């Protein structure tokens, strides 16, 4: 759960 | 306006609606002079020559009790000519289509501002319906009595003779261009007007009668919809079975559909959101503590609903819609559609909580559509122009290229069509994630304009570390207190020329926005606080926080949830926390530093990014603005 | 605005664009007081305390000859402290993006009116291309040197050091939301910006350079397009091979796309259209005679191209577009798409003749989309509000029902988006055909406002026939002179109570529009002439002309082509022609009565319906209006 | 060729 993808 | 043609051959019959202008044409069908005599109920303002420029206007005081119960006799005459009469039989009626046009208390133009006029219509986008999924405005029924509280009252007041609707009929209508945006119900509820029904014959008894309608809007102002809806009543003469109906009178009400409005960090918080049911509970303890301190409801989205999506900031923005009769919160659901996809629809939409979404929902989207990239300034006056609900702020690139991102145009256009918070594009695309909340925040302040703009500032942090080194602490360790991390000394941070180059470029990106915000929000330096913050460039030279991004904070009135930076410990305390405290405590702000390192920071976001807040709507009424 | 941070540790280098505001931050990185010394080319307005509220602004007089050829030395000092210098090396440049913003002679806001500002852009919708079919703006090439006459000139003037673009680059760009509406060519032509190219790196040499661009618009203002196009130049610092480009400066030009504008009957005629190559040649002789008298070009569409479609009025409307550099006529091609379908595209569009169309092209259309239902008033001032190009007029129903017609919404929205002639809906749907030209026309007049509104009037004709009967001519025959027609006596016309009922209802429909036109166009009775005209109701109680509809006339300055009514012949002359002459001749109008009976009248139209006219554009410039 | 259809 990266903020970016 | 009406011009009645009177004739000595035939007596004429006519209806007069009170409040209308009625003139007579005396000349066109005359047989040298004329006189006029009428019954007491008719006031005739205008003995006279039979000359075309003689304006004869009839005014009627009250509604007729019987048809033709008022009369006008025009006697024509001449030197050698005994008088010749023409008869006009009048029936007066009252036809008032009424709405809350003064905007407190239930021309044909909608005008903005405190001296303006025009009723307000809410988009009926919540779900009062008990165990349902749809927004209330999706069907053509009023299914709950409380749903009507969201709708706008319109009333038709009529006063006629007992037999008047034998030969006349009233029709209520909406232009086909607008019928898809409104639905109108008649109360005693059943639909009279709506998406496939632009007109409806009203069933109205003679004498005095009052008919209430309830109106819901079905769409927000947008590119394709300025936000105005006109409903018209027409009185039709149906006296002749061998002729079409003839319009006798029309009157209208113009409604404006209430815009979607956002709330800045300076608005008092009401409810905090986190979906902190995933791996870690101490983050969640801290925000829960802050919510309590701030007197807020607290709602949490569990791992089973999260799908491991921890970015509560990004999938939604809680705004509101506002009318004199009703104000409700409304969630704008971002198209980003990750693990939190269902949360706005299933958990946030409900009774007195509206819903809106925009943009393509199965692809065609970027990171700048995440609502960490959607914020709003406090109220601001810019070179005389007042923005009493602030200005929406969202991040962009400085120019469009093959490798640049933007928020989807459908979102941009929807925000600008809610004219009320006149959006300002900022430059966020230099960031990996790409969100304005990575370099700015606003906090309340007791003096001067009532807020401070906080900006992330590499300058401030280099200054801090240099002073610390100058005072003999060059050995002090950034990342003291972290299990699994390369500790780094102040002296080596300062001597790193590539890190310095990176942060110099970032400083330049932030300074561009500083001046942009200064122009567009009318700010002086005294409105702005720099928060010490290092960055680094990584993939595609995109910027990321070097240590926990402190500007990405949760603002709960005077209570702040600031990411714990884990800075060099000097005289028993992290010098970064210390610096931030020295900047914010003088404003009355209480700074809580929250460990988010391995749960948020490491995954490219901080406290603001992992939370969301519903805040109190502005007291100032949007319709009193002059956009 | 730019804020340069000066430092005693490192000398700073910066570019300054002339006309920009440059401030220094002296305090943030200072080591009690300071002084400033600069080279003659720098004017420093602001000896001084080292206090944060000291505003230090730098101004540069001319462009630099070499990079860093201007200097600023800030010497800091104190009681016991020998001076410490900080160095700032400045390079001044000129970057002017120029357009015709004063609207005669080649802020960042487009404002309306004589004191306003903002350049104009034409939709490049004609076809200068020699033997081609497409509009010129459909490809991405300038194919003819004269095409450039339609385009707007924009110039980039730059003055820099000889080596300046070693480390800086200029980019020209347009927002992705607008790139589909504009195309920009660089001249020495090749496209730099357009539908798939929102940005382009300019190749610019150091020193002094001037680069011309030519800009064409690709779309008219519409529901989805307010009509503004912004083109921006950005100066980028590309000095660092290990860092992204950084924006140093942006400047913009805002263009407004010129609206489509119609011409009233009071505008002098330039060219007459008929497609009178079908069965009959004497109609055509008469209009040809009138065109000659009126000094007009005359063009005729032959039977082979007609496909037996004789209604030249209905398939098109000739308007114009206007900029300070170029004005051209532009055909709005109606979606009605009958036999004349190809005429606008093949015969009217061409060199310096533009094209536009709207609405669905293979169905979904009504009779009110025929351009006999599209007209425009003369210039008019309505309760103080000036409409210097008049107001568009088109016919509608009074309310939407299952059996009512309207002009397609796409057409309506396009007309209103050309804000300039603020459309007014009239009520034409009571007519079988359904066109405003069946009950109104405008003619020039030498006095009072400069025109008369003519309205068809059953009242006038009953009056005429009654007077004739009163004078002993009750036996006189309507339709004297017609081969195959039931002749009818004045006495029997008058005694026909059903005909009277029909015309009474029609009178009511026309009177509704009279008062509507009075309100919306600010007319008095003295602006209006009633033309004697009978009607009858037929299929669906829809109105048709009883005898040739004289208001449906061709207006060629003072020369009028009026349908020959074939009225009762009294003292050697048709009393209808006589009545019309008595009404219009006092205005200086010459009335030619044209036999159209078996060719037009019998097929539900008259002279206006069988012809079309191109008229001179208004001298008044649309951009000087305040809509 | 009626004007109407
Ligand atoms: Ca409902
Ligand atoms: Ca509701
Ligand atoms: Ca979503
Ligand atoms: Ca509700
Ligand atoms: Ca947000
Ligand atoms: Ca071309
Ligand atoms: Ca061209
Ligand atoms: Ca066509
Ligand atoms: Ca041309
Ligand atoms: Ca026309």
């Amino acid at each position: 759960a990266p903020r970016k993808q | 306006g009406t011009l009645i043609r009177v004739t000595p051959e035939q007596p004429t019959h006519a209806v007069c609606v009170l409040g209308t202008l009625t003139q007579l044409d005396i000349c066109s069908s005359a047989p040298t002079s004329f006189s006029i005599n009428a019954s007491p109920g008719v006031v005739v303002d205008i003995t006279w020559p039979l000359d075309p420029g003689v304006e004869v206007t009839l005014t009627m005081k009250a509604a007729s009790g019987s048809t033709g119960d008022q009369k006008v006799q025009i006697s024509y005459y001449g030197p050698k000519t005994p008088p010749v009469k023409a008869l006009l039989y009048l029936t007066a009626v009252e036809i008032s289509l009424c709405a809350d046009i003064t905007r407190t208390g239930k021309q044909r133009t909608w005008t903005w501002g405190p001296c303006g006029q025009g009723a307000i219509l809410l988009v009926n986008c919540d779900r009062d319906n008990l165990e349902s999924s749809a927004m209330d405005c999706e069907d053509d029924e009023v299914l709950d009595s409380e749903d009507l509280q969201d709708m706008s009252l319109m009333t038709l007041s009529t006063k006629t003779p007992k037999d008047f609707f034998t030969n006349h009929t009233l029709v209520l209508h909406v232009a086909r261009s607008e019928m898809d945006k409104v639905r109108v119900f008649q109360a005693t509820c059943s639909v009279v007007l709506g998406p496939k029904w632009p007109s409806h014959y009203l069933m109205v008894p003679g004498g005095k009668h009052n008919m209430d309608f309830y109106v819901e809007a079905l769409a927000f102002p947008d590119t394709d919809f300025p936000g105005l809806i006109t409903l018209t009543i027409s009185l039709l003469d149906t006296s002749n079975l061998e002729l079409p109906e003839a319009v006798v009178f029309q009157d209208s009400v113009v409604f404006r559909v209430a815009p979607w409005i956002m709330t800045p960090n300076t608005q008092p918080p009401q409810e905090v959101y986190a979906c902190s049911i995933f791996e870690n509970e101490d983050f969640l303890k801290s925000v829960t503590t802050l919510a309590m301190k701030a007197k807020c409801k607290l709602t949490i989205c569990p791992e089973e609903e999260n799908m491991d999506d921890q970015w509560m900031q990004d999938e939604m923005e809680i705004g509101y819609i506002q009318a004199p009769h009703k104000t409700l919160p409304v969630v704008f659901d971002s198209p980003r559609n990750r693990g939190l996809k269902e949360f706005p629809i299933k958990r946030v939409m409900g009774p007195d909580f509206g819903y809106v979404t925009r943009g393509p929902q199965t692809g065609g989207i970027s990171g700048l559509d995440s609502f960490g990239n959607l914020e709003v300034s406090p109220p601001v006056t810019v070179r005389g122009k007042e923005y009493p609900l602030g200005r929406i702020l969202f991040g962009d690139s400085c120019y469009p290229s093959n490798d640049s991102r933007q928020m989807h145009q459908a979102l941009q256009d929807f925000l600008s069509a809610q004219q009320v918070q006149a959006p300002v594009k900022l430059y966020s695309d230099w960031l990996s994630v790409g969100h304005v909340d990575e370099f700015l925040s606003f906090v309340p302040a007791p003096d001067r304009k009532g807020f401070r703009l906080l900006l992330a500032s590499p300058r401030s942090c280099y200054k801090l570390f240099q002073e610390q080194q100058n005072e003999g602490h060059g050995e002090a360790l950034l990342f003291e207190g972290i299990k699994k991390k390369k500790q780094q000394k102040i002296k080596n941070i300062l001597s790193n020329k590539t890190l310095r180059e990176h942060n110099s470029f970032v400083e330049r990106c932030i300074d561009w926005n500083r001046e942009l915000l200064k122009r567009e929000l009318g700010l002086a330096e005294s409105d702005i606080i720099d928060i010490p913050q290092l960055f680094k460039l990584k993939e595609f030279s995109k910027a990321e926080a070097f240590f926990p991004n402190m500007v990405n904070m949760l603002v709960l009135g005077k209570h702040l949830g600031i990411p714990k930076p884990f800075g060099p410990v000097i005289n028993g305390r992290c010098c970064l926390e210390e610096k931030v405290c020295s900047l914010l405590e003088p404003l009355g702000l209480q700074c809580t530093f929250i460990n988010d390192f391995f749960t948020y920071h490491i995954r490219h976001g901080e406290v603001h990014a992992g939370t969301n807040v519903r805040r109190k709507p502005f007291s100032f009424k949007w319709w009193n603005m002059v956009p």
